[PDB]
């Protein structure tokens, strides 16, 4: 057996185990929100003693 | 007349306009005011 083969032979399924791990990520989303204050109206009031 | 009625009205609330007469330099204007109708007569000063 060659030294390179022995190095490959040294690694074993029980000897080396590979596991793939990922972190859950929420999908990116784009949303547009517009806010506009309540409508305002002009009011004119005249008060007199008789009224 | 409506503006004039309020002027009379401000001094005394109970008092209501009965008759209003405005005399100009060349003419005399007389207005009689009632809720239902208003009578206006223009008479040249003698």
């Amino acid at each position: 057996h060659d030294e390179e083969a022995i190095k490959q032979t040294l690694r074993n399924k029980f000897n080396y185990n590979t596991r793939e791990c990922q972190t859950i990520n929420p999908s990116i989303r784009e949303r547009g929100v517009s806010t506009e204050p309540p409508p305002s109206d002009t009011i004119c009031g005249n008060i007199t003693q008789w009224e | 007349t409506k503006k004039a009625r309020s002027v009379v009205r401000d001094l005394d609330p109970t008092n209501d306009l009965v008759f209003l007469r405005i005399q100009t330099k060349l003419n005399e204007i007389m207005v009689a005011p009632d809720d239902e109708f208003s009578l206006i007569v223009i008479q040249t000063k003698g």
